[PDB]
């Protein structure tokens, strides 16, 4: 079968950064990262994940050892090097068979290469791997598949990525995956003997469109090409028609609460910046809309009731309240769609 | 920003494409402009009171001409129905939706009546068609050492009859040919 | 007889979802209900290519007419290509080209002047707005005239031999005598009334041009094919102005006005309507292509019989005892002169 | 294809939703599947009609090029048609047209008629061909020169209307005997 | 050999929405979908 | 029960078919399986 699937996949002939080790920069994590490492026996233990890497957001630590692994989604404080400290909120400790499989044919020339891929779509951390003593120069050229090992629902926030080392007395092949459509050739035994990207080459686009490896001589209509608009303009009518907000907030004789002036605001453009610059507010609570989300909304009619009142009465004025003002002077309906402003 | 594909949101109408100066006679009350199929064509500027047309940002279709993969891996790209100086600046500014970028050596530019061919070169000879491109152009795989060439149709071998007032050609011999019809 | 029509290569993805990521995602649920349409349309285009090639590419070697034109008094300048015309076309084919006005030529590269249309954009720019494009034909309308000229040269200097084997020259007088012999009249009769028959032929060739000129529409079949294609295309474009039972007709309006999970119903309605319209258009294109292919096969048989020899079958090559025919190229068609 | 519903397998849908809310999704599935089937049946009908046209053409080609000889040019193969043998094929037929194609040709000379004694002579079949010195008659698609006798020609005329007539003597086997 | 078939002149509104103003109005929201059908049926009659 | 068309409800996956021994190569992480055109074909036994 020649199944075609669209899923986050490291691009073919993509660009991979290669590091050395003799201090461990924090590489950004976005849309997964492909990882590879070749070694004689071992120089690497684990990785740490998350944002800000401190005791404030949940983090990850997947250090391996000689017999098992120490996967944990915890809020480690710091190590700067006994890999975590200041336990406050750890959870979900995962222990299984060790990831690192090392085999040697009575010699160190069979340096094992290990390819690891990690992703965090809708949580559900996925770890793929395949261990084999490949030719050992560097990243090979022959195709190799990746078998998922663990699939565990972390359900947290990951932004930055870091790797751990070993003790002692040429690795770090890092590439970033991208959302692409792929087609994979399946062996009759089920293993993937080949795969072709569908965003790399015109020949790849043709082979992908017919989901076949052998393309016969001829023309093939594959897709459509589009010149993406470089910029985006928004233009609206020159109308300004500033609302009388200025005269409702620049008044000098704001009526009392017992006789609350009610101003009917009609036929104007309600810009709220003239409201923001006119009063250093102390209570700008809203109920039916958002103070920020108001400059992009249309309304049929607007009422501005203005009255000067005491301090605690400001907190008194709200839908579903009580008091000498909320009962006898001014009662806000429980179904109020608007805002109050107190300065 | 005129003479450039740009998302526009004129007074509530949203679309994509190129806007520039126009010579319409928008009556003062008129605000929108369309056509037979009523597709929004011209928009009056609400803050300038000038007339601008709206144009398909870029409408073509990519076709790939290739020989058998078992023969070669070289491919050539067809950009149907577009003056490919437009894509040439589009490739340069990298706003093209296609991500695969095939090389432009200057010799691989082809202003065909049926679009633009890229990744192939003119050969002013005339060979029988192998892959139909369109507009009387055919591509084929040939030795220089191997590449993809584009050339015009050769309708056949050039022959001239010898008609005269008293000239007859009479066959002195014959042949039997067995063809096939399926 | 029509031979082919314009080749349309619509792209469902954008025709239904104008540059909308969410709309494309919603369409992705409908399975391979696009690859089928694109395959059908490309099959129609390839079919049109094979129809025109089957109609015209009947002779391998492109013969040229001798520099001197005296075929026993027969006057052929009206059907012979005129070197003065830069397109190398006969005067009759000139009228055939002039009397047919194509709404969409296709070989225009009209991108670049839709912005510069000044006036209201034309059907072509409108179609280029909403996911419609036309693929220009493989055989350029110029080389078709060259094939026609080669066929005409073969049938007036070499008789009907060039369609059987090597082109063997024969003067028009005894070719005339032989076409007479194939009907039931002795060659001597021609050799006695050659001047009269040549004058008859010249008068008829003079009158056919005036008959084609003065008629309102005698090329009504080719005009009908062009008008049918244009009308179907215009209706197909106009179909995007129907709300189909939703709030509005504009995808970017519905998307920007309503939330995703409520606008989902309306966009589904738009998908179901627009895609059904595209399906109907594709089916009508299929029927028209089948009919045009049948007509093209009839035209190819007519060419190989009447032009490339004498046909004994009555009324097939014009009314009366058939003698010959001359082919003439036309926009999306052919014109025979029995 | 899910066709805009919860899942693309009804067995899963029914084992996951009760009737009075599942009927909507199953109706969506029905409409999508039946629209696809309508597309398939329409395309099959078109293909069958085209195949029927091809089959009628092939039947005529059989009954013409096999059960007789065709005078139609370029119908039973390129060139003059001689015979045709049919061969069975998977879901089709294959012909073996045997066609007569001429070969090496030579300019000699031609004249519309020969005027022996005030009378124009015309060939009963064939043209009048000249080596260059001696006029001859022959067939049309093969060069078989023959002596111009009274049998090969029919006489009708007055030797003053035929343009390009050429002077030569005709023969007859009756004056000799 | 058949030469012709019975000519049909089906009508959109009368077939679909028998004398129902609301039904005809909601049919108008479907655009000119069925004018194509009327034209095609006129065509088939003409070819007969 | 093998070699007998029977209504199965393997792991909530409902259907009706004949179960039999198969020589496929399911990975330990593989659970359902499928065929060319997206139909559940070879479901490995969760117990055996
Ligand atoms: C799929 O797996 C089968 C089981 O091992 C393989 O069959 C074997 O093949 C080897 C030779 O490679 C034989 O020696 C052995 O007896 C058995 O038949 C089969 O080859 C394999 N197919 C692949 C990998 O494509
Ligand atoms: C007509 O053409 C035939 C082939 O097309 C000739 O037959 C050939 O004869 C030569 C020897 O003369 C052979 O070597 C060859 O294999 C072939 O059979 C035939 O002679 C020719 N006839 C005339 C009269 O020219
Ligand atoms: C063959 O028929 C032609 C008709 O197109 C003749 O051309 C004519 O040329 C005269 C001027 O000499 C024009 O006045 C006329 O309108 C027409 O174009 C052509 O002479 C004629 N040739 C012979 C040999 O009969
Ligand atoms: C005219 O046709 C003649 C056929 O009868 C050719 O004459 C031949 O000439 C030879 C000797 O030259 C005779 O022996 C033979 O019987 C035959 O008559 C003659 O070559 C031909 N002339 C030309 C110019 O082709
Ligand atoms: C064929 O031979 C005829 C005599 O048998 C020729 O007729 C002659 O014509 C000339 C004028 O050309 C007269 O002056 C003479 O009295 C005789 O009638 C005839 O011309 C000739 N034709 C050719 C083509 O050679
Ligand atoms: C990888 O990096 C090198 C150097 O920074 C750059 O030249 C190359 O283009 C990159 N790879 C790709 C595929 O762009
Ligand atoms: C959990 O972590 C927060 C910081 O993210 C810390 O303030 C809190 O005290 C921790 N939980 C405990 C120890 O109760
Ligand atoms: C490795 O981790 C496992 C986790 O269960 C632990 O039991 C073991 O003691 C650790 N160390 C070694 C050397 O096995
Ligand atoms: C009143 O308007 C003036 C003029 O803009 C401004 O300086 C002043 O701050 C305003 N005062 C109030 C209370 O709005
Ligand atoms: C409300 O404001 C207007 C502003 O002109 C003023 O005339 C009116 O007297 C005010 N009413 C009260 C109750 O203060
Ligand atoms: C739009 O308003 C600005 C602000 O005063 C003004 O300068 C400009 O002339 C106006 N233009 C139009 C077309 O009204
Ligand atoms: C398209 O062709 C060339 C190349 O771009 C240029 O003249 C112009 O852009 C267009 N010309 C016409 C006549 O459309
Ligand atoms: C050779 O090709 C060039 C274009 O590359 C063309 O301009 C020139 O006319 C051609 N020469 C001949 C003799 O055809
Ligand atoms: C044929 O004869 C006519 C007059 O008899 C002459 O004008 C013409 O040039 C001749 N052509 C040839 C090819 O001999
Ligand atoms: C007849 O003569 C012409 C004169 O050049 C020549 O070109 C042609 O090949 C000849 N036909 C033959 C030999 O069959």
């Amino acid at each position: 079968v020649l199944h075609l699937t669209q899923d986050l996949f490291l691009p073919f002939f993509s660009n991979v950064t290669w590091f050395h080790a003799i201090d461990n920069p924090v590489l950004p994590f976005n849309d997964g990262v492909y990882f590879a490492s070749t070694e004689k026996s071992n120089i690497i233990r684990g990785w740490i994940f998350g944002t800000t890497l401190d005791s404030k957001t949940q983090s990850l630590l997947i250090v391996n050892n000689a017999t098992n692994v120490f996967i944990k989604v915890c809020e480690f404080q710091f190590c700067n090097d006994g890999v975590y400290s200041s336990a406050n909120n750890c959870t979900f400790e995962y222990v299984s068979q060790p990831f690192l499989m090392d085999l040697e044919g009575k010699q160190g020339n069979f340096k094992n290469l290990r390819e690891f891929v990690f992703k965090n779509i809708d949580g559900y951390f996925k770890i793929y791997s395949k261990h084999t003593p490949i030719i050992g120069r560097d990243f090979p050229q022959g195709f190799s598949a990746l078998e998922p090992l663990v699939d565990l629902p972390i359900g947290i926030n990951i932004t930055r990525f870091q790797t751990l080392l070993a003790l002692n007395r040429a690795d770090y092949y890092v590439g970033y995956l991208q959302p692409r459509t792929f087609l994979l050739k399946y062996n009759e035994n089920g293993t993937i003997t080949d795969a072709v990207d569908c965003a790399l080459d015109p020949l790849s686009e043709t082979k992908c469109t017919l989901k076949s490896f052998t393309v016969e001589k001829g023309i093939y209509q594959t897709s459509n090409f589009r010149v993406q608009p470089t910029e985006s303009i928004v233009r609206f009518p020159n109308v300004t028609n500033l609302c009388p907000f200025h005269e409702v907030f620049n008044a000098t004789r704001f009526a009392s609460v017992y006789a609350w002036n009610r101003t009917r605001i009609s036929n104007c453009v309600a810009d709220y910046s003239v409201l923001y610059n006119f009063a250093p507010f102390f209570a700008f609570k809203c109920y039916g809309v958002s103070p920020t989300k108001l400059n992009d909304l249309c309304f049929t009619n607007v009422y501005a009731d203005s009255f000067v009142i005491k301090g605690n009465e400001v907190s008194q004025i709200a839908p579903g309240q009580t008091g000498n003002i909320a009962d006898y002077n001014y009662k806000l309906p429980d179904d109020f769609t608007g805002c109050v402003i107190a300065w | 920003v005129k003479n450039k594909c740009v998302n526009f949101n004129f007074n509530g109408l949203t679309g994509t494409g190129v806007l520039t100066k126009s010579n319409k006679k928008f009556l003062p009350f008129q605000q929108f402009g369309r056509d037979i199929v009523d597709t929004t064509d011209a928009v009056r500027d609400p803050q300038t009171l000038e007339i601008l047309d709206i144009t398909p940002c870029s409408f073509g279709g990519v076709s790939v001409i290739t020989p058998g993969t078992n023969t070669s891996n070289q491919v050539a790209v067809l950009y149907q129905g577009v003056n490919c100086t437009e894509v040439s600046v589009a490739i340069h500014a990298d706003q093209l939706t296609p991500t695969w970028r095939v090389y432009s050596t200057g010799s691989n530019v082809f202003q065909t009546r049926a679009g633009c061919l890229i990744g192939a070169e003119y050969v002013n000879n005339s060979y029988e068609c192998d892959i139909p491109i369109g507009a009387g152009i055919c591509a084929s795989y040939q030795t220089q050492s191997q590449s993809i060439i584009a050339y015009t149709m050769s309708l056949g071998a050039e022959n001239s009859v010898a008609y005269s007032n008293n000239s007859i050609a009479i066959p002195t011999n014959f042949t039997i040919s067995v063809t096939t019809e399926i | 007889l029509p031979v082919s029509m314009t080749k349309t290569s619509v792209d469902c993805t954008m025709y239904i979802c104008g540059d909308s990521t969410e709309c494309s995602n919603l369409l992705l649920q409908y399975g391979s209900f696009c690859t089928q349409l694109k395959r059908a349309l490309t099959g129609i285009a390839v079919e049109q290519d094979k129809n025109t090639q089957e109609v015209f590419a009947q002779v391998k070697q492109i013969y040229k007419t001798p520099p001197i034109k005296y075929f026993g008094g027969f006057n052929f300048s009206q059907i012979l290509p005129d070197p003065s015309k830069p397109s190398k076309r006969s005067p009759i084919e000139d009228l055939l080209f002039n009397k047919v006005t194509l709404a969409d030529a296709g070989f225009i590269k009209q991108y670049g002047d839709c912005l510069g249309d000044i006036a209201a954009r034309d059907l072509i720019c409108a179609q280029k707005f909403n996911g419609l494009t036309v693929l220009p034909p493989l055989l350029t309308d110029e080389m078709i005239a060259q094939y026609t000229s080669a066929l005409l040269a073969g049938t007036i200097t070499s008789g009907w031999t060039f369609g059987a084997g090597p082109a063997l020259q024969i003067p028009f007088p005894m070719q005339m005598a032989y076409r007479f012999n194939g009907i039931g009249v002795t060659q001597n009769v021609l050799y006695e009334n050659q001047k009269l028959i040549a004058n008859q032929f010249n008068s008829a060739i003079g009158k056919i041009q005036d008959s084609l000129f003065s008629t309102p529409s005698a090329l009504g079949k080719l005009q009908d094919v062009v008008n049918h294609n244009a009308q179907a295309l215009n209706t197909l474009v106009k179909q995007l102005s129907s709300k189909f039972g939703a709030i509005s007709s504009v995808l970017n309006d519905i998307l920007s006005r309503l939330d995703p999970p409520e606008a989902e119903v309306q966009i589904d309605r738009l998908i179901t309507g627009r895609l059904q319209s595209l399906q109907t258009y594709v089916t009508q294109q299929l029927i028209r292509a089948a009919e045009i292919r049948a007509s093209a096969n009839l035209a190819a048989t007519k060419m190989s019989e009447c032009v490339l020899g004498q046909s004994k079958r009555v009324d097939f090559c014009g009314k009366g005892y058939h003698l010959m025919s001359f082919p003439q190229s036309a926009p999306h068609g052919v014109v025979f002169l029995h | 294809s899910k066709f805009g519903a919860i899942s693309s397998v009804l067995n899963d849908i029914l084992s996951r939703l009760d009737p009075p809310e599942a009927e909507v999704q199953i109706d969506r599935l029905i409409t999508g599947r039946l629209q696809s089937l309508q597309t398939y049946v329409t395309q099959q009908l078109i293909r069958a009609a085209e195949i029927r046209a091809s089959a009628n053409l092939a039947a005529t080609k059989m009954s013409e090029c096999v059960l007789g000889q065709s005078k139609r040019v370029d119908f039973c193969g390129k060139g003059y048609h001689l015979m045709s043998f049919p061969q069975s094929a998977p879901h089709g037929v294959v012909f073996l047209h045997v066609t007569y194609v001429p070969a090496q040709e030579k300019n000699f000379t031609t004249a519309p008629a020969i005027c022996h004694d005030g009378k124009a002579h015309f060939p009963r079949e064939g043209v009048f061909v000249s080596n260059g010195t001696h006029w001859f008659v022959t067939q049309r698609n093969f060069y078989e020169p023959q002596i111009i006798t009274t049998d090969n020609t029919f006489v009708s005329g007055n030797c003053d209307v035929v343009i390009g007539i050429v002077n030569n003597t005709v023969y007859d086997p009756l004056q000799l005997e």
